[PDB]
């Protein structure tokens, strides 16, 4: 049933409340429930540890120090290692340094307090100057890509625009926390845990209890939530379980209190975003030199592949003769940052948006009309490359963005808010139109990756299990859209299964968008040799062409007969055929060098627009969202009901990440922003009080399942135009420019309407 | 001590031995897992639930709500949302068709809000969800559901639990209670819990001898008298709010504002006055419009200027034994304007607090009663600016030039909510605005039309 707008697959359960999730699960009277101890420095020698309080504490069972563990210490997913438990010495404000196993979650969360530490500090390592200053970095040295000459291109410049901006990091706030739960099974475990990467957590708990591979079992249902950060932060837990289990004999159970898990968890890397970018005199981009420095914390995890992307979307929606990006991935002692909804990728962008932004400004241009000169040109002379060398043959930008403009009003809203702050001095409007250019595939390319498992059950009734996890995003009513299109039959039949390494081995993370992309695929392979087994026991017995044999809307014909889908399965099960095929997938033309900054990392892109229209307040700063309206690139969506909610959830995250929500941290590198109370993502009235989501509907190029695209990621960049709106509203204060830094809290917003006034 | 209530249509007996047990953590032990924990803290709604009762029904935190304050009363959670042949409620149907779920894990909160809120035919949607974090929808679906839901019929299934009942001191009387807390002055009194309960879940604090102020009726009075209106220590602030409504638009105007409609329900005057907070919001209102307090020492009844009960920070001019009773409102305030100031507009404590009410006698500023919270460690009102305005034209450039007294009113403070600078800044911007106002000027940014 590709293509209608279907529920997602446990929508009922969700309003009825009988979805489960992992602390929902039931288990075990003598589960036992887990807790860490953290440290309190952001760089320190352990001298001491007196873990005697904890240990007398009520309930405790256990207690675990990095001594206790039986094989690795190492929770990274990067080459390099983590410690689970930290190793004599500490990195930051909340590293786990023990394990305590309590009979109650309450019990070890009290007992987790009762430490006493000594410790032996060590100069900290906080802001990025510091960093910058010390050295303290990954990767040994900078990465620098270039295209062409920026520096002859911007010395002969007609315009030319600097400029340099910061943009803070964004805590995930899922809903549902990081929680895991390890079952002792019989020489090995069975893990059930809330994360994004089930085949990653099965590999780190079984280098934990020295187990191969075969002995250690990840299932996952469904999160309540991940927006990256479960696709690495889950290792820890997974692992605290697995050996406490170990040790205790009994079943162990941990969940991170939201103040646990904000401190502990990583972040969206933080940029600092240097840039000079030079224009023609007709107002086409020349070059473009960038300079990110990111926040990467006190470990690698995924900041390598992060960074990675935030080069390779530095060009923006943009063709630039000439590109050089400077590329900083410097270590601090605070949270080690890791993936989030866009993967580095809406900073680069951003980027390239701010500047071009100040270079319109620049030379007293509308922005919209600069930025539709500069696009890349549409299909159908030698195709444009990106800045990294990869041709850019399926850009509708020009064409989207014209669409767009004339469905929300564009040129005569623009007139009518220019008197409307004509006529206000306390309030003022803004407005602005920010394109997406989002690559699609993973950049590390042998993760590009998907399995499937099909049954067919003598009843007619098939499970359908794949790689991919569910945390919202509608992947499992899509593959089983998918899989009930390709078998010719209505989608109630066809059951969701669990996630599970033993039934789907070898899989990626479930990122880079690549859900549906790959696993569509793979279920469709599956699928394709199941219906291809039917087809030719029928051709056989009906005498004919096996591709004749018809299967549709839960009927199969041949021959001018025609039997129910169950008829012929039966049939097939009393013939002896097998009604079991695994399916597998790997996306083609994938191939690019990573030290180079060359190749063909993507596969295809993700196109979109976005027209945001706020107010902002000239004496303090406080401001709302009126209207947005959105045209986005599904391609040939395979639930477009599905789809705009996809936009619709990430414009606010990404409009949220530029304004309310805000990380901070104290002088000794203490994140003083761990709670809700203190932490502001959107609430219901932040929403646009005008909400306009409506999709660009035209066919993918390359041949993707059901020349769909890849919808998770790139409509989060769409929020760009909310920060790039606000600034708009700072620019009809006075004639300087406002220098807005991100986010645009309402004290940000008052920094850069002051400054466009001049008033100090 | 033994409590009973009607759990999900069926009265239910429960032996409380730990008083101090959270709502939620109760239901989770029983299994009724449906209700979630999202922060334990009261900020995200993952955990709302239904209680009803004599004066009505309404949605509340499971995790700031304690089990001794349900005695008697209609609990209703998400697996009791549907009707008992498993008919689902207008509610919950109509987020299905409307795609209002994606992840699923905050749905249950929204629907218990929506069913509370559709029970009692209320629609302001954006206050009423304000406290209902959704991180995947963008919120537009749930609203659409919540529209589609509005043109049908209550349940009936939810109303019938309107038809019941008709280790911790419980006080029936404000004079059972007197005595008591005469006799127990270190005890931990708790009335709404909406602070107490942070101690326990975050704090991870034991306290032992406790009382629960919210079964006491005299308490939460608002009456009527001759010089004002005297509002009881026991008023909730959403009722506060809603009294407001017509005598002060300004106070009622800003509790919207206050916390969330989960909070609102539970937490009291009494108990933002008697916390004594810096950053709270209630008592910078009252102070601008010169409402006084009355405490109780069980009979000793003292009477004060709100402000002048604020002595230093965590240091209050309460006696022991004493406990605060009551407010007294003047019966108008006209002058009255209040200006919150944080991040975000719903559901976020202040930055910048100021409560401004001059009078004018004819072009000529008579009195100054001008307010703040967070510009120090104590609620107090702006001495040096408000004395330099007296007798003053009111004018945006008198005031302007009045504004640099508030730096020697206050010395404000950094942290994560705003910088020191920003904070003294916005107070002052608070003067232009309070003048501008007035003046019939657009000021507001929530009036603004999309
Ligand atoms: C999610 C959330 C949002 C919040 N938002 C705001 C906000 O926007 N603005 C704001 O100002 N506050 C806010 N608060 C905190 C606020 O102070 C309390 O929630 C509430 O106002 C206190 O009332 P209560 O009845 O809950 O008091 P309780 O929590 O019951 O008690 C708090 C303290 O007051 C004492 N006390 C209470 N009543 C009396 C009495 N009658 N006599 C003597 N002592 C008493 C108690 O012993 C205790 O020490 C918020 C809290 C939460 C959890
Ligand atoms: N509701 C919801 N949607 C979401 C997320 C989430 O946590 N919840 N995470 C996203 C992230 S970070 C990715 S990588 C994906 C993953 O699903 P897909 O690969 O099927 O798009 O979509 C996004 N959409
Ligand atoms: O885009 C990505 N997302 C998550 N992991 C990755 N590893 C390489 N690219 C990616
Ligand atoms: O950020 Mo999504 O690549 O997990
Ligand atoms: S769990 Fe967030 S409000 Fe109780
Ligand atoms: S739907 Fe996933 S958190 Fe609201
Ligand atoms: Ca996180």
């Amino acid at each position: 049933s590709v293509g209608k707008p279907l529920p997602h697959d446990s929508a009922r359960a969700h309003v009825t409340g009988q979805a489960r999730y992992l602390d929902d699960l039931p288990c075990p009277a003598n589960t036992l429930h887990l807790a860490f101890g953290l440290s309190t420095e952001a760089s320190a020698a352990i001298t001491g540890l007196d873990l005697e309080p904890v240990r007398e504490s009520p309930g405790v069972i256990a207690v675990f120090t990095a001594a206790d563990l039986p094989h690795d210490n190492d929770a990274s997913p990067a080459p390099s290692p983590e410690p689970v438990l930290a190793t004599g010495e500490v990195h930051f404000v909340g590293q786990p340094i023990f394990l305590v196993a309590a009979t109650s979650h309450r019990a070890a969360r009290i007992a987790a307090r009762k430490a006493r530490i000594t410790y032996a500090p060590r100069p900290a390592i906080l802001t990025l100057d510091q960093a910058l200053a010390a050295d303290s970095r990954f990767e040994g040295g900078p990465v620098i890509w270039a295209r062409g000459d920026v520096e002859t291109a911007l010395a002969g410049a007609a315009h030319l625009a600097e400029g340099c901006f910061e943009i803070g990091g964004q805590e995930h706030f899922y809903l549902e926390g990081q929680a895991a739960l390890a079952l002792p099974a019989e020489g090995g475990v069975v893990i059930h845990c809330s994360s994004q990467h089930p085949s990653e957590i099965q590999h780190k708990v079984a280098h934990a209890l020295g187990l191969a591979f075969h002995d250690v079992r990840v299932e996952m249902r469904r999160m309540g939530g991940g927006f990256g950060g479960k696709e690495s932060q889950g290792n820890h837990l997974a692992i605290a379980c697995a050996v406490a289990a170990r040790a205790t004999g009994r079943p162990c159970k941990m969940r991170y209190d939201r103040d646990d898990d904000m401190v502990i968890t990583g972040k969206r890397h933080d940029f600092r975003i240097r840039y000079r970018i030079g224009a023609d005199a007709s107002g086409k981009l020349l070059g473009a030199d960038f300079v990110h420095l990111a926040r990467c914390g006190w470990s690698a995890d995924l900041s390598l592949p992060v960074c990675d992307r935030a080069m390779l979307h530095a060009d923006g929606s943009y063709f630039v003769p000439a590109l050089r990006i400077e590329s900083h991935r410097l270590r601090t002692n605070t949270q080690s940052n890791t993936a989030f909804r866009g993967f580095g990728g809406p900073q680069g962008a951003l980027g390239m948006e701010r500047a071009i932004e100040h270079l319109a400004r620049g030379m007293g241009r509308d922005p919209a009309e600069l930025r539709a000169l500069n696009f890349y040109d549409p299909p159908e002379k030698k195709t444009q490359t990106t800045h990294y060398g990869q041709e850019v043959a399926d850009c509708v930008l020009g064409e989207l963005v014209t669409r767009l403009q004339k469905s929300a009003n564009f040129t005569t809203r623009r007139a009518e808010i220019a008197a409307w702050n004509s006529t206000n001095r306390t309030l003022a409007r803004g407005i602005a139109l920010s394109p997406v250019k989002f690559g699609i595939s993973f950049t590390l390319t042998h993760l590009n990756q998907a399995g499937a498992l099909v049954q067919i059950y003598t009843d007619g009734s098939v499970a359908l299990n794949h790689g991919g996890t569910e945390m919202g995003q509608g992947l499992h009513a899509k593959m089983v859209q998918v899989a009930a299109a390709v078998l010719g039959i209505d989608p109630v039949q066809v059951r969701i299964t669990a996630t599970d390494t033993s039934k789907v081995p070898n899989t990626s993370a479930t990122a880079a968008s690549s859900g549906a992309d790959m696993n569509g695929m793979a279920v469709k392979d599956a699928c394709e040799t199941l219906r291809g087994r039917l087809a030719g026991f029928v051709a056989a017995r009906e005498g004919c062409a096996a591709r004749d044999v018809i299967f549709d809307a839960g009927q199969v014909q041949a021959s001018g007969k025609s039997w129910r889908f169950a008829e012929i399965v039966a049939a097939a099960y009393m013939a002896r055929i097998s009604l079991s095929a695994t399916g597998f997938y790997a996306t083609p033309k994938l191939s690019w060098d990573r030290l180079r900054g060359q190749g063909r990392p993507f596969l295809y892109f993700a196109y979109g627009a976005a027209i945001t229209e706020v107010v902002i307040d000239r004496l303090t700063g406080e401001n709302r969202i009126l209207r947005t309206d959105i045209l986005h690139d599904a391609g040939a969506s395979l639930n477009p009901a599905l789809d705009i909610g996809q936009i619709e959830g990430a414009y606010v995250q990404g409009a949220g990440w530029l304004t309310t929500e805000e990380l901070v941290w104290d002088h000794c590198g203490r994140l003083m922003t761990h709670a809700p109370s203190t932490y502001k993502i959107p609430a219901f009235s932040d929403r646009p009080r005008i909400f306009n989501v409506a999709l660009w509907d035209q066919p993918n190029r390359e041949e993707t399942i059901f020349r769909s695209k890849a919808v998770g990621e790139p409509p989060f960049l769409l929020g760009i135009s909310a920060f790039l709106a606000l600034h708009d509203a700072c620019a009809a204060c006075g004639p300087h420019w406002p220098d807005l830094q991100a986010p645009a809290t309402p004290e940000a917003v008052l920094a850069a309407v002051r400054r466009a006034e001049g008033r100090a | 001590m033994e409590i009973a209530f009607l759990l999900n249509g069926e009265t239910r007996r429960v032996r409380i031995e730990d008083p101090t047990q959270s709502l939620l953590e109760w239901l989770r032990a029983e299994g009724l897992t449906g209700t979630k924990e999202g922060c334990n803290e009261g900020d995200c709604g993952a955990c709302t639930v239904m209680i009803r009762d004599a004066a009505g029904s309404r949605a509340v935190n499971a995790c700031l709500m304690m089990l001794p304050q349900i005695a008697g009363k209609a609990l209703r959670t998400i697996e009791g949302i549907a009707a008992p042949d498993g008919r689902l409620h207008p509610v919950q149907q109509a987020m299905i068709d409307h795609h209002g779920s994606q992840c699923g894990f905050c749905t249950p909160g929204f629907i218990v809000s929506m069913a509370a809120a559709h029970d009692r035919d209320r629609k302001d949607y954006d206050d009423l969800l304000a406290g209902n974090l959704c991180r995947c929808t963008g919120y537009a679906p749930i609203l659409r559901a919540a529209e589609a839901a509005a043109g049908e019929p209550p349940a009936d299934w939810l109303q019938a639990d309107a038809a019941f009942t008709l280790p911790a001191f419980l006080p029936e009387t404000s004079d059972a209670l007197a005595d008591w807390y005469l006799a127990h002055p270190e005890a931990t009194l708790i009335a709404g819990g909406t602070d107490v309960s942070l101690w326990v879940t975050k704090a991870l604090r034991d306290l032992p001898e406790v009382a629960f102020l919210s079964h006491c009726k005299d308490l939460a009075q608002i009456r009527e008298t001759p010089d004002g209106y005297g509002i009881g220590a026991g008023v909730t602030i959403a009722a506060l709010r809603a009294f407001a409504e017509g005598p002060h638009p300004a106070l009622a105007g800003l509790l919207r504002r206050f916390a969330s409609e989960q909070v609102r329900q539970v937490a009291t005057i009494g108990g933002n006055i008697a916390n004594g907070s810096p950053i709270g919001d209630g008592p910078p209102a009252l102070i601008a419009m010169g409402a006084s307090l009355t405490l109780r020492r069980g009979q000793e009844r003292r009477r004060m200027p709100l402000e002048d009960f604020f002595l230093e920070y965590r240091k209050q001019d309460r006696r022991p034994g004493e406990f605060v009773e009551s407010v007294t409102l003047p019966k108008s305030a006209p002058g009255l304007r209040c200006y919150k100031l944080s991040k975000r507009f719903d559901q976020d404590i202040s930055a910048v607090c100021g409560c401004l009410n001059l009078t004018l006698k004819g072009s000529k500023i008579e009195t100054a009663r001008i307010a703040f919270g967070g510009m120090a460690g104590v609620p107090k009102r702006a001495a040096a600016f408000e004395a330099a305005l007296i007798g003053q034209d009111f004018r945006e450039d008198t005031i302007a030039a009045a504004l640099p007294l508030l730096a020697q009113d206050f010395t404000p403070l950094s942290d994560m909510r705003a910088s020191a600078a920003y904070r003294m800044n916005a107070a002052q911007a608070m003067a232009l605005r309070y003048v501008r106002e007035l003046s019939g000027e657009a000021v507001a940014v929530l009036e603004v039309m999309p």
